[PDB]
DNA sequence: ATCGATGTATATATCTGACACGTGCCTGGAGACTAGGGAGTAATCCCCTTGGCGGTTAAAACGCGGGGGACAGCGCGTACGTGCGTTTAAGCGGTGCTAGAGCTGTCTACGACCAATTGAGCGGCCTCGGCACCGGGATTCTGAT
DNA sequence: ATCAGAATCCCGGTGCCGAGGCCGCTCAATTGGTCGTAGACAGCTCTAGCACCGCTTAAACGCACGTACGCGCTGTCCCCCGCGTTTTAACCGCCAAGGGGATTACTCCCTAGTCTCCAGGCACGTGTCAGATATATACATCGAT
């Protein structure tokens, strides 16, 4: 509790600068009448009305214990505007421009309470789908139709059925059972509180995490006082198990950065967090072609690996970039046998310094292929294809100001690599899948390398179909989508032929956050882990690495 | 009156009539004059307030030009809105350049 | 005999509010005058020029408030700007 | 005895830079006022308030010139004021043109 | 009578602005400026009064002579 | 939206000054913002001047004093000659 | 004739500059000789800027008025460049002018 | 996007020209920083006055007139760009 | 070979840049440096190009003057070469801050 | 004082888009009439300016000795100009997106106008104390040894 | 450092006249009511600003070398300064004369306002020639020998 006039003293002087707003503040300076404004139903909108008198009252007189109530209070008011006005109305601008005032204002006040910051925090929005159709999503702000939060459609193709009767999965569901509603939901931050001097912090702000320091939280002014420090965060990166692979590719990044010795650099820790052995079943298509005749295999054995790259940026472990492979031994029948396939990778752009980001993902690449031939793999198999509009192929929530590349930059980034991994020795050479196949005198379908998720074996299904009983077009097929698929060359000729067994060193590594991709989504999606600033990042990094140090 | 239902000093009247009779536009908006008698009000405090400090700073209880002139050079954000007046009985600030004094 | 008009009273009131043992001679209650009708004079020419500016034919308030953060130095005309708010909102309010 | 040339100078700039009473004699510059408005306007009479401002017109134009003048003779590594000084900051100051 | 600016009365206005040390043009040089300072602000307060219909140049004709050139003269009831 | 300006007078009077020049639409606009500017101090000072002698009217002799008091001395001398010359013609006829 | 710019034998217009004289609340009342002396003046000013225009441009062998030759006639002439001492004309440029110390011996 | 460090786009050679159209012959080399200084005080002394203007008028672009008008308050007016 | 020797090349750009009239500050930076700088004020500020170009013809007309008067003090004091202490000092006379 | 290498002006051909003119359209200017007050003008009064005479004394004027600063010359060190090769990014030409300027039509709240009214403020009177002044003392600088 | 020797600040006592308070009134601010429109606001159109991408090439940057200039030093000389003495005419006090500043009353004619009508001026389009640009040449000129 500070004395009331500690809080009249240190945030009057915000009140005041939304006051001289003229003529944006007059809305906004008294009670608002709702039959004197002319409005009869402002009372069935707005349950807690809320003004600049009322709030000038509460501080003249003592009513705030603490100054996050005065804030709510000012956000109340913002928000009320903002729910009865027009987006195109008067009274709605007017309260956007207080609210900015208000938002430059607040912040350095409440920092000199001894607070994290005055800002007021929300969540992004969750994208909204439609069980309606295959990729149909619902926009923010944008009415929408629900059952049990749980099955939702866009307003067009909700109407667009005929009659009055929904089909869920096959159980039928009256329009009238539907909740009409907007997609205008943010959930707050939440805030912890310090056990010594009370106040409320943002727990993304201070980074506490329960599990981590479980004798409370104690925020830094107070630690100064007292000349303390936290205890060590022992749930970090870097004390994840190593592996042969992630200490060679670690090894690799930091080399090239200390080779390139920039201002500011920072050690780069790689763990592979994940390894387990699955199969790829050929799907009814091109099974009932070419399996059920004994032609190819009904599927294939393979290793899948994910794998994770962390930097320290001020002082806290941060996720920069994670990638999934697929590895198919020396064990596996052709055509997949001693062949890796990248499945996904993604990345969150705070990697530091900047201009050797690229680099940094390019050293990744390049030790991964490196390190696959050692073993023995021949050929790498990368599909080009960046993630559609607002799905996320490993970190959810990326920032808003992280572009995402389009097809003919994303192929020429993959060139560059390989090219400098062709100048390394590493890659033997690299074509396109078309003049790969040209160059394998390849005839049938049956000969392609069938990966778990890949283009490859969608379009062979689609193909037979079409073609009612199908090969045909697999040519025209190659040469119209060549630029997005990459032929590597570890291994080249003769030598490919007399190879011993592929033996890895590393041991498997049951994790079922990271068995794929979607798990860790469904995590960082339920937990409201975002990759979307600096600090979320930073949040979501030391919760990631609490999960997977937990097991 | 007017004055005194806004908590000023200065007349409000005055300066609406002033305001009305000078031309300065075809009509003007009764908030206007009040504004610029407190704006008025505020200078005019700060400058008697500051010439206040700089006379008793001098044993002296009756305020003369010298002390306005004082209060006026000595403050900074007062020396630039003032930049080109001259005031009458005024002097001027005591400063000897660094070179012109003895070695 | 003419009767002239003069701001001295209101500066006298002004000096008793703000330093109250202090007198004022008269020469710089001539002064402190005509203070008072120049700096006057400079923001109504300017809320006059704005009102034109915009092709509007009213000096309200809004444009007295720009003058002065136009004619003033920074720290004067946030303080001049607030005194001036506070003063028409305590005059609105009440009656 | 004898003050060594140099320090009356400074007790002289310490006493009047202190002191507001006028420099120039009353009646001379009146004179020269008359004489100066003879050439625009024969017999004009003059309001000796309105002398009295034009004198502290001229004053406080010549300090403010001679303020500059040192400026600039100081700056040129003298310290002896000198006419081109004086003509010199006044066509920096853009008064002349 | 332009020589009644004397020369220790020149003294004395430049010992007030903070000189030191005065040269021997100096007093003409000045003499002649100020002469034109004043021929300037006498014709603006002439015209003026010339213009109002009047024989003796007011106060107030000196005091808006000087407003106009941005030499503005508190002091004189402006 | 018509838009006034003073385009086809300055044309005018450069006509008449050289019969056989023509004037860039930028040095059009220089000229266009000049007269406004000297056209803005004059009434100014005009106004200022009848507010000082407490009239409530422009007439001719304040735009002439006008004159007299903004431009230097050769050219108020031919200005106001020209003024005067201007306005007997206008009242003779 | 009708139009009260032709009475006067001028060539800027008289209507224009009493309208805007009563527009820009100058005074309450405009005179009616006060719109025909400032067009007069304004027209004579117009008049004495573009003949030295016109002659600084003939100087040039050019025959359009460009905003160069108009800087040069205003700062040519002493008593224009003291009228208009403090405007910068857009595109103008300076006069060419040495200082006789920095010129080589 | 935000900005920052613009300061040095005003470049040495272009000072250079500045002052080689002013009648200056030998530039010293600490002039090249000393008129960066110079440049942004004045223009930290036009924009808050355009701004201020164009914040009057309940816009969002600052228009020509506006550039204009805070230059002629200062006493630097401007022939050639509107009136 | 052939090499002027130093300060004919400075004269010859004197008369060169006092002939012409175009602009001398790149367009670009200097566009750049006025977001910038306006920013500060108030956050999401358009620029309608004429203003940008306005506000660079006033900035090449301030600095051009101050140039002319600071090359002025510099030979003044006995000197050719413009130092910023000049450029103060001319600024500091002109009435200016 | 020539030679040569470089930059500058001159003379001519080609092409272009910016300036000069012709036309329709519309609204701002012109013409005729009237009511009213702002201004011109005569008369008066008394304030304030001009003019003058005498004394007194502070300040201007003049002459002299000389110490200190202006100024000219010189030599030293280096910061800046000039030219060249290398590297950066401004400039230009499109290509698309759309926030916001600008215009219009409706409605009402706000300010001008006017009659009655009264107290805030101005003109005039009178008192006393804040400051002008003066003499005496204490302290503080400045200059020669 | 150490002394004398002028300058300056401090303190106390005397007096005087200018500011501050008090009183009378009269005219300008206030209050109340009505009427008209300037402006607020919602809605629409569509231009100009912003972003972006690629290609070209002028322009900025870094660097090496040399030299002309900044600057510190030293000597000479004359010219302001401080001071004492002689001269004068500012200054103050007082008186006397009269011009014109200011005020008031009266009358008129100049302008605001209103309506009604039509031509000057602006937007638009179109046509061509002044000027930009490229190329060859004659001359100016700057620097090394």
């Amino acid at each position: 509790i500070f004395k009331p006039e500690e809080l009249r003293q240190a945030l009057m002087p915000t009140l005041e600068a939304l006051y001289r707003q003229d003529p944006e503040s007059l809305p906004f300076r008294q009670p608002v009448d709702p039959q004197l404004l002319g409005i009869p139903d402002y009372f069935d909108i707005v349950k807690s009305p809320m003004d600049l008198s009322t709030i000038k009252r509460k501080l003249d007189t003592g009513q705030y214990q603490e100054p996050w109530q005065y804030v709510d209070d000012i956000w109340l008011m913002f928000n009320n505007a903002w729910l009865y006005n027009r987006k195109t109305s008067r009274v709605y601008k007017y309260c956007s421009k207080l609210s900015e005032v208000f938002e430059q204002e607040i912040d350095p006040v409440m920092q000199s309470l001894g607070y994290c910051c005055g800002r007021k925090l929300e969540f992004s929005p969750q994208t909204l789908c439609c069980y309606g159709k295959q990729l149909c999503t619902i926009p923010r702000d944008a009415t929408y139709y629900s059952y049990q939060n749980r099955y939702h459609f866009c307003e067009k193709c909700f109407n667009e059925i005929q009659g009055e009767s929904v089909s869920l999965g096959q159980t039928t569901i009256n329009k009238e059972q539907f909740s009409k509603r907007k997609n205008d939901t943010l959930d707050p931050e939440l805030f912890v509180e310090c056990t010594e001097c009370g106040r409320k912090m943002h727990q993304i702000c201070v980074l506490h995490h329960e599990i981590i320091w479980p004798a409370g939280f104690v925020c830094d002014g107070c630690l100064k006082k007292s000349a303390r420090t936290r205890k060590e965060n022992k749930f970090s990166a870097k004390r994840l198990p190593s592996t042969r692979l992630g200490t060679f590719l670690e090894n690799r990044v930091n080399d090239f950065l200390r080779r390139q010795n920039h201002p500011e650099s920072g050690e780069v820790t790689v763990r592979v967090v994940h390894a387990s052995d699955k199969t790829v079943e050929v799907k009814p298509g091109m099974k009932a072609r070419f399996v059920d005749s004994g032609e190819m295999a009904e599927s294939f054995p393979y290793r899948t690996k994910a794998l994770f790259a962390f930097e320290e940026i001020d002082g806290v472990d941060l996720c920069f970039f994670g990638m999934h492979v697929q590895e198919y031994g020396s064990d596996c029948p052709p055509p997949n046998q001693r062949r890796v396939y990248i499945s996904y990778l993604d990345s969150v752009h705070f990697f530091r310094p900047k201009c050797l980001r690229t680099a940094v993902y390019h050293e990744i690449l390049i030790g991964y292929l490196e390190y696959v031939k050692k073993l023995g793999y021949t050929t790498g198999h990368i599909w080009a294809c960046p993630p559609s509009e607002g799905d996320d192929y490993i970190f959810h929530c990326h920032p808003p100001d992280q572009k995402i590349p389009k097809p003919k930059r994303l192929q020429e980034w993959f060139k560059k690599m390989l090219d400098k991994a062709v100048s390394e020795r590493i890659v033997h050479d690299y074509k396109d899948i078309f003049k790969q196949a040209t160059e394998d005198r390849l005839t049938s379908a049956k000969e392609l390398p069938y990966f778990e998720g890949d283009f490859w074996p969608n379009v062979l299904e689609e193909s037979i179909k079409e073609s009612g009983g199908s090969s045909q077009k697999l040519y025209a097929t190659m040469e119209k989508h060549k630029e997005v698929f990459f032929v590597i060359r570890l291994i080249a000729g003769p030598a490919a032929n007399s190879l011993p067994p592929i033996v890895d060193p590393d041991p498997l590594i049951p994790c079922d956050l990271m068995d794929g991709r979607d798990a860790f989504l469904t995590l960082a999606r339920d937990k409201h882990l975002e990759f979307s600033s600096l600090r979320r990042a930073q949040w979501s990094t030391m919760c990631m690495l609490v999960e997977l140090h937990t097991q | 009156t007017r004055s005194s239902r806004a908590g000023l000093q200065f007349p409000v009247g005055r300066v609406h009539r002033l305001l009305r009779k000078g031309n300065y536009s075809e009509r003007v908006g009764a908030g206007a004059p009040v504004y610029l008698a407190a704006v008025l009000e505020y200078l005019t405090a700060e400058i008697l307030e500051l010439a206040g400090n700089a006379a008793r700073d001098n044993k002296k209880t009756r305020i003369i030009p010298r002390h306005l002139q004082l209060a006026i050079r000595n403050d900074e954000e007062l020396n630039k809105l003032l930049g080109r007046v001259t005031i009458a009985q005024g002097g001027v600030l005591p400063n000897i350049q660094a070179v012109l004094l003895p070695k | 005999r003419s009767r002239k008009e003069s701001y001295s009273i209101y500066v006298y009131k002004v000096l008793k509010q703000v330093h109250p043992d202090t007198g004022i001679s008269s020469k710089a209650m001539g002064i402190m005058n005509s203070f008072v009708n120049d700096i006057f004079e400079r923001i109504a020419g300017e809320a006059s020029r704005l009102a034109h500016y915009n092709k509007r034919s009213t000096i309200t308030s809004r444009e007295i408030q720009t003058a002065v953060r136009l004619l003033l130095p920074g720290e004067l005309a946030k303080h001049a700007v607030s005194e001036g708010t506070k003063a028409v909102t305590k005059y609105t309010s009440a009656k | 005895h004898r003050y060594r040339p140099g320090t009356v100078a400074l007790r002289e700039i310490r006493r009047y830079q202190k002191s507001t009473e006028l420099l120039i004699r009353k009646l001379p510059f009146q004179r020269l006022v008359r004489e100066i408005a003879q050439d625009f306007k024969t017999d004009l009479r003059f309001q000796s308030s309105a002398v009295m401002a034009l004198q502290e017109a001229c004053e406080a134009y010549l300090v403010g010139l001679f303020e500059d003048t040192n400026l600039c003779a100081i700056h040129a590594k003298r310290v002896t004021i000198m006419p081109k000084d004086i003509q010199l900051a006044r066509r920096i100051r853009g008064e002349r043109a | 009578n332009i020589q009644g600016i004397t020369k220790p009365a020149i003294r004395r206005l430049a010992r007030r602005g903070g000189v030191k040390r005065i040269s021997g043009l100096i007093y003409e040089e000045t003499r002649g400026v100020l002469k034109v300072f004043l021929e300037n602000v006498i014709r603006d307060a002439v015209t003026y009064t010339e213009h109002a219909k009047r024989k003796t140049v007011t106060a107030m004709d000196v005091v808006y002579a000087l407003k106009r050139q941005g030499r503005t003269l508190y002091g004189f009831g402006g």
